[PDB]
C-alpha cells in the first residue's frame, strides 16, 4: 500500500 | 527525375513524359552530317539550328497532359552540307501524375524538415479507440470501422491526368519500403487497405482521363530507438506495352510523412482534467480535491477501490501527453510498467474515443521505482543558452553513477522519451531518495512575471531558517506536529538541536543543491526563477530520504490554485509557521495554497497530493514540427 | 559544473574546488548588517566593499592545487552601520582531476563534434585476431592477451594532483552508463579491467599528491541501427568523509569518444592484395591474374579446392573495408552472409593480425542473391550539388519497388551500412539481372583528368553501334564466338536481324538507362564521366538478364591495369572488335586492357573476373571524422 | 557451382 515498492 | 530520349533515324522513338520531369534529348549518339533542327508541335518546349556537337543540351517540356497517346511530336533533321535532310521522330504522351500529401502543414523537395520554414507532411499513431465496444486501439486490425476513425488519419491523393487508353499499357503501383511497412497501414477511399504491414505494394486500379484517388494513412508505431519516425509512400508508373518483357519503371514520386511524437505537458499549462483514485480508506482528502478542480473548472475523474485494488497512486501509473498533427491534436496516456493496483486503469478508463495509448517496458518484472511516473515530469518552456525548447524539457530522476545497489528508468523508457526528441530529456539526481522520484524535490507553478514560472524546490536550509527564526523569538516550545492525535509532538527547540537530523538534512541539501545546478545548466535559469519552499527529511531504509513532515513541493498545481500537503507545523500566532511561509513565497505570485490533510492517508505511506492524483492539461499552442531539435 | 558555497557565519564551511570549474559564493542566504567585505588567500582569486544585495555575484577561482586540506581560506566580514565587523570562514581544498583522451585527433566541451574543426576522440572496434595461435577476435574475453593488442586501443588518462592525505576521505569512480557498457571495455595500465558488458563502474586506488593513470579503451560494436556510435565514459569524485551518510557526488566529468565506422574502398585506390580462389578446375585464368596482381605490385592470395569446397566466387563472400584511428588504421573484412563454399575464407584466412571482422544478417538462411558482395561496390569521392563525399558513396543493388517475386539485401546489411553514415549508401536497380549484381552493369576506373575517374556502364546500344558499322563496311558474316570449339558461331547479320534478341537488349538498356540517370542525380556525374562499354544481353529464367557474351565491365581494376573478361568478338581484320572498341575507349586513359579466357570457367557459370576475384585498397588519406554528413 | 544461387 506504500508508493514505494 | 532526368529522362534522356535517345532519338534515332533509323525508326520513330515512341515516349511518355511525365509533366514536372526533365525530358532531355540524346541526339548525336546515333546521328548519321554536321548540323541537326529541331521542330515540335506547340505544346512542346525545346530549350537549347546548331551543330552535331554531343554537350549541346536539349532539353524538351510539356505544358499540358496528352488528350491522346502520341499526339506530341518532335522532329529532328539531320543535315550537313552536301546532305538532303535525315529526320528523325519523336511522339509524345504526356501525363500528370502526381501524390499529394500536407507537407506544408496545413491543409491538403522529398525530404522531411524541422521549422517554420520546413516541408514534409505529419502522421499520428492511431493509437486511440474510436470503435464503440471494443477493446483495441483502432491500428491493431486492418479496417476503417467508424467514420470518425479517419479524422486521425491522413489525407494523401493521387491526382493523374492521361490519355482515355493509357493504362491499357501502363500500371501504377503504390508502395512501402519492406522495412517500413510495419510501421504504417494506408486504406483507399471510394475504404480498404492497399499497403500495410502484410503488403507493401499493390497495383491501383486508374482510369485514363483525369481522376483523383484518394488514401488515409495511419502510423502504427511512435519514434524510437529503432525508428528515427519517417515514413515513405512512393507511386511508381510501369510500362506494360511489352507482353513478352518484365515491366518497367517509368517514373517514381514520393511523399515523406513523420509520425509525431508523445509530448508531455507541464504544471503551467492549463488542467483540463483531474484524477484521483480517492476511493478507498479517505475521503476529506478526496474533497479538498474535488473542491480545487471545481475551482480550476476541470472535469474530475475519480477510480474506485473496486478498480484501483487499493492502489492510491493516482501519479505513477500514467502520464498524459498529446500528439498533434495539423488535422487533429488528441490525448495520450502513457502507461507506467509499474502495473501495480491501478494497472487496468489507463488500458479501460482512460483510452477511448479521442484519448490515445502507449507504453513501454517489461510488463511481469524488470522494474524498478524510478519507473513510476512521479518520476516523470517536463519544465515549462525555456531558451538555454540561445537554443530554444519551447515544448520544455522532459526531466527524470537518476542515480549519480550504476552502481550494484542504484535504481534507473528502465532503458526502454529512457529510450522512448529521447527518442520523441522534442523535449530532450534531462536525467537529474533522484536515487537518494526512499522512493526515488523528481516529485519529491522539485514543481513548476506558473508566475506573472520572468519567464512565466518559478521552479519550487524542497529546502532543509529554509526550514532550519524558519525555525531558528521562531526560536529567536521566543517560540521554542512550539511543537511540530500539532494536530495530530496519533502522533509525539517535537518542539522546535529539539529539532534544532538534534545533531543527527541536521547531518542527515544537509546531506539531503547537498543532493539537492546537485540538482539546483543542473536544471541551472540545462534549463538556464537563475537563481531568481527558483523558489526554496521550507521542508525537512530523514535518512532511514539504506541511508535513502523520507519527508520529515508532509512534503509539501510535492503538491498539485492547477493554475494558480495550489493543493499543497499539510505539514502540520509550529503553531506561532494561531497560524502553522510552514504554512505561513509558503504563503510568504507563493500568495505574492498571485497563487492560492490550498493546504490539504493526506497525514494518515498518504504522507505515512510515502507520498503526498501531487502522488495521490494526476492531471490532463492543455496541449502547447507551440507546434512541436515548427521546432529545430 | 557550477558550484553554489553557502557560507555562515554560524560555523566555518569546508568545500573541495576542481580547478576549472566555476564556484561562486551565497552570501546572504544565512547572513546576519547591511554590506560584507571579502578577503582571501593570495591561491583565492575573488571576481565580484558590497552591499548585501542577493544579485551580487561573488565567484571564487584558485590559481593551483592544495598542498593540504583547507590550505586556502577565504573570510566574508559582514558589517553594518553600528554593528561590529561579523567573520564567516570557509577554508577551501583545490584538487585537478582531468580526464583526458585525444580529442583533438592527434595525440594524448563534452559533445563530440565532426569535421575539420570539431572536437571528440575515436575509438576503433577490436575485431582483428592480434593473440598468437586463436579464433576468437581480441576484443571477445575481458582481457589483454598481447602487447600489440593496445596498438588497436585508445589512450585516456586520469591526472590527479591532490593534498597527500585527500584520498582518506574522497574517493574517485570511473563509470559508463548501463546502455553503453555491452559497446565498449576499458584496461587498467600499471592491464587489467576496471569496466566493461558486466562492469559499469569501478573505484580506482588513487594515492594522494600528483598521479596520472593510464587506461586503454576497446570498442566491441560498430555503429548501427541500435547504436549511433558515441561512447561517454565518466570520472566521479565522490566525498566519503562521512561513516554514517552515503557516498556525495562533487564533481564528474566526461570523454565522449566516437565509435570508428567501417569504410569501403573504391576501384580508384591503390590495389595492395589480390583475392582469387581459382584453385579449382582451371589454371591460365590464375595465371592471368597472377600477371596482373605482379605487374599492379599487389600481393597475390589464393584459396585453394579443399577449402573452396568449388566455390569459386571470390568476389561474393566478402568486402574489404577499413577503420582508422589517428593511432591505428587496419583492413577489417565485412563477411557476407552468403555462407556458400567460401563460408570459413575470411574467418579463417582473411582476419588475423591487423586484420579485422565484421558480419551482418541471419547466418543459416533467409538471405538472397543480392547479399552476395558483388552487389556491394563504392564509388570515387565525388561532390554532390555542393555536398562533398570524400569517401565516395556505397552503391548496392535493389528491385524498383518490393514485390512477391523482388529480391531486396538483407535490411540488416542495409542498416548497417547506412549506420558508418560516412559513404551515404545509394540503392541502383540490379533486380532485373539473374545474378542480380550492381557488378553486372557498372564499373569504376581510374583517368588522369576530369574528377579522376571514369563510370563504365554495360551498353547494348554501343554494342549494336559496333556490329552495325562491321556491317555496313561488309563484315556481316563475321563470326561472333569464334575462338570458342564447344559452341555455335553467330554472324554479325544474324544478331542484327534478330527481333527478339533486340527487344530483349532494349528492356536491359532501359534498365541500365534508369540506373545511368540514377547515378548521375545521387553522385552528381555528367555525361563525360560515364564511358559505355559494348555489351549484349539475354533474358532467360524468369525474365532475368545475362550476359550473351562474357560481361566485359565485370572487370579487375588494378590500377592502370585492367582484367577484362574475353568477350570472344567478331574477328575483323586479325582483331575482336570487341577488345578493339573497348581498347579505343579505355587506351585513351592511359588505361592497359588484358583480355581473359573466362569462357567455360566463369563466364558459363554466370559470372566473370571481377565476381572470381577480389582486392584490398588503400584506404583514403582524407580522414573520414573530418567529413560533415 | 553457379554464381546465382
Ligand atoms: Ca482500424
Ligand atoms: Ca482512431
Ligand atoms: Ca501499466
Ligand atoms: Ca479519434
Ligand atoms: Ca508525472
Ligand atoms: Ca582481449
Ligand atoms: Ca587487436
Ligand atoms: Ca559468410
Ligand atoms: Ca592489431
Ligand atoms: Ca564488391
Amino acid at each position: 500500500t506504500a508508493r514505494k515498492s | 527525375q532526368g529522362t534522356l530520349i535517345r532519338v534515332t533515324p533509323e525508326q520513330p522513338t515512341h515516349a511518355v513524359c511525365v509533366l514536372g520531369t526533365l525530358t532531355q534529348l540524346d541526339i548525336c549518339s546515333s546521328a548519321p552530317c554536321t548540323s541537326f533542327s529541331i521542330n515540335a508541335s506547340p505544346g512542346v518546349v525545346v530549350d537549347i539550328t546548331w551543330p552535331l556537337d554531343p554537350g549541346v543540351e536539349v532539353t524538351l517540356t510539356m505544358k499540358a497532359a496528352s488528350g491522346s497517346t502520341g499526339d506530341q511530336k518532335v522532329q529532328i533533321s539531320y543535315y550537313g552540307p552536301k546532305t538532303p535532310p535525315v529526320k528523325a521522330l519523336l511522339y509524345l504522351t504526356a501525363v500528370e501524375i502526381s501524390l499529394c500529401a500536407d507537407i506544408t502543414r496545413t491543409g491538403k523537395q522529398r525530404t522531411w524538415t524541422w521549422g517554420p520554414c520546413g516541408q514534409g507532411a505529419i502522421l499520428l499513431v492511431n493509437c486511440d479507440r474510436d470503435n464503440l465496444e471494443s477493446s483495441a486501439m483502432d491500428c491493431e486490425d486492418d479496417e476503417v470501422l467508424d467514420s470518425e476513425d479517419l479524422q486521425d488519419m491522413s489525407l494523401m491523393t493521387l491526382s493523374t491526368k492521361t490519355p482515355k487508353d493509357f493504362f491499357t499499357n501502363h500500371t501504377l503501383v503504390l508502395h512501402v519500403a519492406r522495412s517500413e511497412m510495419d510501421k504504417v497501414r494506408v486504406f483507399q477511399a471510394t475504404c480498404s487497405v492497399v499497403l500495410g504491414p502484410k503488403w507493401p505494394s499493390h497495383y491501383l486500379m486508374v482510369p485514363g482521363g483525369k481522376h483523383n484517388m484518394d488514401f488515409y494513412v495511419e502510423a502504427l508505431a511512435f519514434p524510437d530507438t529503432d525508428f528515427p519516425g519517417l515514413i515513405t509512400l512512393t507511386i511508381s508508373l510501369l510500362d506494360t506495352s511489352n507482353l513478352e518483357l518484365p515491366e518497367a519503371v517509368v517514373f517514381q514520386d514520393s511523399v515523406v510523412f513523420r509520425v509525431a511524437p508523445w509530448i508531455m505537458t507541464p504544471n503551467t499549462q492549463p488542467p483540463q482534467e483531474v484524477y484521483a483514485c480517492s476511493i478507498f480508506e479517505n475521503e476529506d482528502f478526496l474533497k479538498s480535491v474535488t473542491t480545487l478542480a471545481m475551482k480550476a473548472k476541470c472535469k474530475l475523474t475519480i477510480c474506485p477501490e473496486e478498480e484501483n485494488m487499493d492502489d492510491q497512486w493516482m501519479q505513477d501509473e500514467m502520464e498524459i501527453g498529446y500528439i498533434q498533427a495539423p488535422h487533429k491534436t488528441l490525448p495520450v496516456v502513457f502507461d507506467s510498467p509499474r502495473n501495480r493496483g491501478l494497472k487496468e486503469f489507463p488500458i479501460k478508463r482512460v483510452m477511448g474515443p479521442d484519448f490515445g495509448y502507449v507504453t513501454r517496458g517489461p510488463q511481469t518484472g524488470g522494474i524498478s521505482g524510478l519507473d513510476s511516473f512521479g518520476n516523470l515530469e517536463v519544465s515549462p518552456p525555456v531558451t538555454v543558452r540561445g537554443k530554444e525548447y519551447p515544448l520544455g524539457r522532459i526531466l527524470f530522476g537518476d542515480s549519480c553513477y550504476p552502481s550494484n545497489d542504484s535504481r534507473q528508468m528502465h532503458q526502454a523508457l529512457q529510450d522512448f522519451l529521447s527518442a520523441q526528441q522534442v523535449q530532450a530529456p534531462v536525467k537529474l539526481y533522484s536515487d537518494w531518495l526512499s522512493v526515488g522520484h523528481v516529485d519529491e524535490f522539485l514543481s513548476f507553478v506558473p508566475a506573472p512575471d520572468r519567464k512565466g514560472f518559478r521552479l519550487l524546490l524542497a529546502s532543509p536550509r529554509s526550514c532550519y531558517k524558519l525555525f531558528q527564526e521562531q526560536q529567536n523569538e521566543g517560540h521554542g516550545e512550539a511543537l511540530l506536529f500539532e494536530g495530530i492525535k496519533k502522533k509525539k509532538q517535537q518542539k522546535i527547540k529539539n529539532i534544532l538541536s538534534n545533531k543527527t537530523l541536521r547531518e542527515h538534512n544537509s546531506f539531503v541539501e547537498r543532493c539537492i543543491d546537485w540538482n539546483r545546478e543542473l536544471l541551472k545548466r540545462e534549463l538556464g535559469l537563475a537563481e531568481s526563477d527558483i523558489i526554496d519552499i521550507p521542508q525537512l527529511f530523514k535518512l532511514k531504509e539504506f541511508s535513502k530520504a523520507e519527508a520529515f513532515f508532509p512534503n509539501m513541493v510535492n503538491m498539485l498545481v492547477l493554475g494558480k490554485h495550489l493543493g499543497i500537503p499539510k505539514p502540520f507545523g509550529p503553531v506561532i500566532n494561531g497560524r502553522c509557521c510552514l504554512e505561513e511561509k509558503v504563503c510568504s513565497l507563493l500568495e505574492p505570485l498571485g497563487l492560492q495554497c490550498t493546504f490539504i490533510n493526506d497525514f494518515f492517508t498518504y504522507h505515512i505511506r510515502h507520498g503526498e497530493v501531487h502522488a495521490g492524483t494526476n492531471v490532463r492539461r492543455k496541449p502547447f499552442s507551440f507546434k512541436w514540427w515548427n521546432m529545430v531539435p
